[PDB]
């Protein structure tokens, strides 16, 4: 190994944390984003109906 | 507008119709699964999701019942530990006895949840069976053995594959997912089926034996392969 | 009836003539018993005053269920929703001590086609579906020829013996599917989806085959229906306990002098058929000790119980029995009966297909200890634990399979757990 | 009949050609008839039977040619195929026994009915004979509980057979077409010859039936 | 004697006799997959 | 019991024990160890390059416990002090060397423990 900090690994409650620690220490940082998964709708009997085209097949 | 069906204690203001798992799961409470898949396609089999509802006389299935009004899920309730409990003691009653074999054996999703559930010691005193294996590519080696009869891949691959090579065959004890016929499976998103089996009856031939996940770091970017990007 | 007196039934309070073959199966036959009688005239275009004709004729599932048929049929009164509603009747007769659903198709089709006409105009139906299995094909061909003298004399087709509603049925056909005795399982089996039967978030009624929604009910019911939408069904009520009402097919069978299917009033004491119909058991009844109500599902009845239980269900679920299609097998005291069990249990492994791993791998286990069992290597403890995989396996699985799965065993801890032990320790006294 | 899978791929079905008769297309097209236009899957169940009527035994062949003959893809053909048991994925004699040993014709000692068509023919019970006919196996529960040990042969049904009685079916097997009843001791249509109780009356008229 | 003693191919045959009583058949809908 | 020089041990048919399951690199206290798993040309798994220093090994002998097939084992050796650091970092060869030497030794003192784990 190189750099010696590279290990590095640190937990923050929020996002705002984090980038009050990376001012408080001087390093430069790059925010990014939170990633929920988008809700789906879901229906046991969606996967049926002849018109809906879902069908699935046997089971 | 949403109905108000009560998260053990506190009450919820959950979507018409959906399930009692995206019910658990917008307070945040996980319920423990197989089958299922996020963005797949609910289906009956392994029912590690069996809940007791407040005033049900008998274990719900939580990743398929929509919620209503009035219902009470208490997920940390003695019963539906007894169904997980009753599940895992017999998903493990024939497993073959090779996580460390497995590439998938230092990540399965099984060994979690068997680590969250199921009682630590089994009672097997026979013989499990073994079914042999069964080549669908040069790219995605199959031990099976392993597969649970979970269905995931067959819903993926019958469906957004487009292709139907694969899927169930026979019925009672030695029933099978194995496809039918020696031909190959292929697609253009053959290699994601790997993905997104639970264990590692799926596991990729040329990254197979390579490496064990907890050692690997893991930078992230994005492919320029695609312009998908 | 009302009284502790059982055993008593008119033959003309039977439904069911012809039921062994005599006086013509022939749609000649069913006129000599007239039995279209008022058939054209029970179509006055709205359910309602037949299907509450039901609901008053106490009748209940047919199926080993027991279900209330009234309310069970009362639920397609809603409207079609513009996609075509179907009634599948359900004819496996795969079950076993089940003989009840073969003669009857043998030597009296017409009136359970009348109650495809009846109890499909009931339910709306567009069309009149039937299942058979690919064991029952000659029979097959029997039914489809007494319903092409249907069609030809125009009672069905078009129309249909007048009053203007159409009506025609499909018969349908499987192989070796006896899990499509559940009723959802033959569902399945109509599309040419295999028949593994559907979780039900949403029911049957909701959703039938194509999507378009049907309804199902077992033969006996379906049958006798037309009946009871003509001789009063409050006359079906009168027989038996009331929750109890009408009749049922008896069939005795395994060792007797004289095995039999007899329908009969619902509630008569289960020993007196058996010094009745069925001639009583070789040896005389005093060897009896194991005979199970049910159709080699419900757990098993010791003697002791079984001498104060009557036929209906409700006295079995006291005996910790439940209906099972009321099948009847005697077993005598000589033959040993855990290798039965084990043989059943075994019958359930091969027929079981296996969607939820719970019951699959249950049964698969299951077995194999009972395997264990009956070589008699097996520890006297190690049984205690079979019951705890029957608690694993019954509100658990996605069907009622399992549950038959479980229960005969259960008995056989229950009550023969001495028996067990005795035959555990002379496997012990070899060495 | 672990062999599921078909992996193996032997000379009697590889791509050996096969093809329905005319009439056995005029049939299925019955069935499409049968059945709503949106969904020819119904008629999948039936076809296989017809293709195997033809046969007795279904080569994959028939398989894929029945999935090009409904227009759906092969894999259900193939799970509809194994899942379901009278399909016969391997081929046979000229007769298919499969006589019950389940527990009412147990109790009704069955299993002697099997020793006797074994020591009859000297088949190890499910091996095809080298005579190419007789294909005996056991079976569960056929559903004629109420009676007697009986053998299906062919969808001949036969009951209350005596091992003598076996050697009556066995030789006239080899003599020409057997009668297919019920029971093969004396009594017919499932009626007991001890009493014949149950229903007494003959008449059974259109009467009674008023209600208003 | 015997109430039923018919040939190999004969319920299709049967069925097939009375397709002329047949009332149609739905469309449904969507037909082609 | 006693705890001393590591060696990878065979089959008694002559194949390796070693399956790579790697478990004995997530224990090793001192991490010491290091293990590229790779797959044989007969197919089976197998170690491309196993390899311990005794520089950072412990001797606590969790690894004689830790392994699924027993593959690697603590040997009863304890005299060889080296001249050189370098001689201290073992190859998965000098390993098997001592696998080699040492075998009837090992599963002799195996065979007479191997109740008590
Ligand atoms: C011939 C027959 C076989 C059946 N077999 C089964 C079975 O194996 N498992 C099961 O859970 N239910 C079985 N059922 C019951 C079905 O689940 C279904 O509820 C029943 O057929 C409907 O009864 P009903 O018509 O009296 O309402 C069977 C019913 C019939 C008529
Ligand atoms: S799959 Fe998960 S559990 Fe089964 S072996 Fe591989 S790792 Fe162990
Ligand atoms: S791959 Fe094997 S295990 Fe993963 S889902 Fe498909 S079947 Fe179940
Ligand atoms: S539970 Fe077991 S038996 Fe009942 S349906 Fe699901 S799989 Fe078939
Ligand atoms: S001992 Fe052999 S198997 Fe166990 S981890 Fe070290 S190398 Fe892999
Ligand atoms: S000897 Fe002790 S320290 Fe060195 S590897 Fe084996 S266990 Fe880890
Ligand atoms: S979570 Fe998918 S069924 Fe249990
Ligand atoms: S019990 Fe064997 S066929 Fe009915």
């Amino acid at each position: 190994t190189a750099d010696p900090l590279s290990n590095m690994v640190l937990t923050f409650s929020t996002k705002e944390d984090a980038v009050s620690f990376a001012e408080k220490n001087g390093w430069s940082y790059d925010i990014e984003e939170r990633k929920v998964p988008k809700p789906k709708s879901k229906s046991y009997g969606a996967n049926f109906s002849w018109n809906k085209r879902t069908r699935v097949s046997t089971k | 507008n949403l109905i108000e069906v009560f998260v053990d204690g506190q009450s919820v203001m959950v979507e018409p119709g959906t399930t009692v798992l995206q019910a658990c799961e917008k307070v945040g409470m996980q319920i423990p699964r197989f089958c299922y898949h996020e963005r797949l396609s609910v289906a009956g089999n392994c029912r590690m999701c069996l809940v007791e509802i407040e005033k049900a006389p008998k274990v719900v299935a939580a990743c398929a019942m929509p919620v209503m009004k009035g219902w009470n899920i208490l997920t940390n309730s003695e019963k539906s530990k007894k169904a997980r409990e009753g599940v895992m003691e017999f998903l493990l009653a024939n497993h073959p006895l090779d996580c460390p074999i497995c590439d998938q054996g230092g990540e399965c999703d099984l060994q979690d949840q068997s680590m969250m559930f199921g009682n630590d010691r089994s009672r097997f005193l026979e013989g499990k069976r073994a079914v042999e294996d069964k080549n669908i590519g040069p790219l995605v080696k199959t031990i099976m053995t392993r597969c649970i009869q979970c269905t995931r891949c067959i819903r993926f691959a019958s469906e957004i594959a487009g292709v139907d090579d694969l899927g169930t065959t026979g019925r009672g004890n030695d029933m099978q997912v194995g496809t039918y016929i020696e031909k190959m499976f292929m697609s253009e998103l053959s290699g994601n089926i790997i993905d997104i089996c639970p264990v590692g009856a799926l596991t990729s031939k040329p990254y197979a034996f390579t490496a064990r996940p907890w050692e690997t770091r893991k930078t992230e970017s994005i492919d320029v392969m695609d312009a998908v990007g | 009836p009302k009284k502790t007196s059982f055993g008593s039934l008119k033959d003309e309070d039977r439904i069911f003539t012809n039921l062994y073959g005599r006086h013509d199966w022939r749609l000649k036959g069913s006129l000599s018993r007239g039995d279209w009688y008022k058939t054209k005239e029970i179509l006055l275009k709205g359910p309602d005053w037949i299907l509450g004709e039901i609901k008053t004729s106490g009748l209940r599932g047919r199926g080993g269920a027991g279900f209330p048929t009234g309310l069970k049929w009362s639920f397609m009164n809603k409207p079609s929703d513009g996609r075509p509603k179907y009634l599948v009747v359900n004819a496996d007769e795969g079950e076993p001590g089940t003989c009840k659903d073969r003669e009857i198709l043998r030597h009296d089709p017409h009136k359970l086609l009348e109650g495809c006409l009846v109890g499909g105009r009931a339910m709306g139906a567009r069309a009149a579906y039937i299942y058979i299995r690919g064991e029952f094909y000659n029979e097959a061909s029997n039914l489809q020829v007494a319903i092409r003298e249907a069609y030809e004399a125009g009672l069905i087709g078009k129309n249909a013996c007048g009053s203007g509603y159409d009506f025609d049925v499909f018969v349908v056909r499987g192989a070796g599917a006896y899990i499509c005795g559940e009723e959802t399982a033959l569902i399945e089996s109509i599309e040419g989806k295999q028949g593994k039967p559907r979780l039900k978030p949403p029911f049957p009624a909701d959703v039938g085959v194509f999507g378009c929604p049907t309804t199902v009910a077992n033969v006996e019911t379906v049958a006798v229906s037309p009946t009871i939408c003509r001789r009063g069904g409050t006359w079906f009520a009168g027989f038996g306990r009331e929750r109890n009402s009408g009749t049922k097919l008896f069939n005795i069978s395994g060792h007797v002098n004289h095995p039999c299917t007899v329908e009969e009033e619902m509630s008569v004491p289960l020993k007196e058929l058996i010094e009745k119909h069925a001639g009583g058991v070789t040896g005389g009844w005093d060897n009896l000790l194991a005979v199970i109500p049910g159709g080699s599902s419900t757990p098993l009845i010791p003697k002791s119980v079984c001498e104060t239980v009557l036929m209906d269900f409700d006295a079995l679920v006291q005996a910790q029995t439940g209906l099972g299609t009321a099948a009847v097998i005697v077993m005598d005291r000589s033959t040993d009966i855990v290798k039965a069990i084990a043989r059943l249990i075994e019958f359930y492994k091969h027929e079981s297909c296996g969607q939820c791993t719970p019951c699959r791998e249950g049964v698969d286990w299951m077995n194999k200890v009972m395997a264990r069992f009956v070589r008699g290597d097996a520890r006297p403890a190690e049984i205690d634990s079979l019951w705890e995989i029957s608690k694993q396996i019954e509100g658990h699985t996605i069907c009622a399979l399992g549950d038959g799965a479980a229960w005969p065993v259960q008995g056989l801890i229950r009550h023969f757990r001495p028996e067990l032990e005795e035959r555990m320790q002379r496997f012990a006294q070899q060495h | 009949g672990a062999l599921f899978v078909h992996r193996d791929t032997p000379e009697n079905n590889p791509d050996t050609p096969f093809d329905f008769t005319p009439e056995n297309y005029k049939r299925i097209e019955a069935i499409v008839k049968n059945y709503p236009e949106g969904h020819k899957a119904a008629a999948v169940l039936p076809v296989l039977d017809l293709a195997q009527r033809q046969n007795g035994w279904l080569p994959i062949s028939a398989m894929n040619k029945v999935a090009e003959v409904l227009q759906v893809p092969p894999m259900r053909v193939y799970e509809v195929a194994t899942f379901y048991t009278m399909y016969n994925r391997k081929p046979v004699g000229k007769y298919h026994i499969q006589v019950c040993t389940t527990t009412p014709c147990m109790l009704r000692n069955s299993d002697s009915i099997l020793e006797a068509i074994q020591k009859k023919l000297g088949i190890k019970v499910g091996e095809t004979t080298p005579d190419k006919l007789f294909t005996l196996i056991e079976v569960e529960c056929l559903g004629a509980c109420v009676n007697a040990p009986m053998v299906q042969i062919n969808d001949n049904y036969y009951e209350d057979l005596t091992a003598k009685d076996i050697e009556e079916i066995i030789d006239e097997l080899k003599a020409g077409k057997i009668p297919k009843p019920g029971p093969r001791s004396g009594r017919f249509s499932c009626e007991p010859a001890g009493g014949l109780t149950s229903l007494t009356e003959p008449p059974k008229g259109p009467g009674f039936g008023v209600q208003a | 004697l015997q109430h039923h003693d018919y040939s190999t191919y004969t319920f299709l045959d049967l069925n097939l006799e009375l397709s002329k009583f047949r009332m149609p058949q739905p469309s449904s809908g969507r037909e082609s997959p | 019991r006693f705890r001393g020089e590591h060696a990878l041990r065979r089959y008694p048919s002559g194949e390796e024990r070693c399956i790579a399951c790697k478990l004995c690199e997530a224990i090793c206290p001192a991490q010491a160890i290091t293990i590229e798993a790779e797959p044989r040309a007969d197919g089976s798994r197998r170690t491309t390059r196993y390899d311990i220093d005794m520089t950072k090994c412990i001797y606590c002998g969790f690894c004689q416990e830790a392994c699924p097939v027993d593959a690697i084992v603590e040997g009863p050796n304890f005299e060889f002090s080296t001249e050189t650091h370098e001689e201290l970092l073992y190859n998965k060869e000098k390993l098997l060397n001592n696998g080699d030497k040492w075998e009837a030794e090992i599963a002799a003192n195996i065979q007479a423990d191997y109740l008590y784990r």
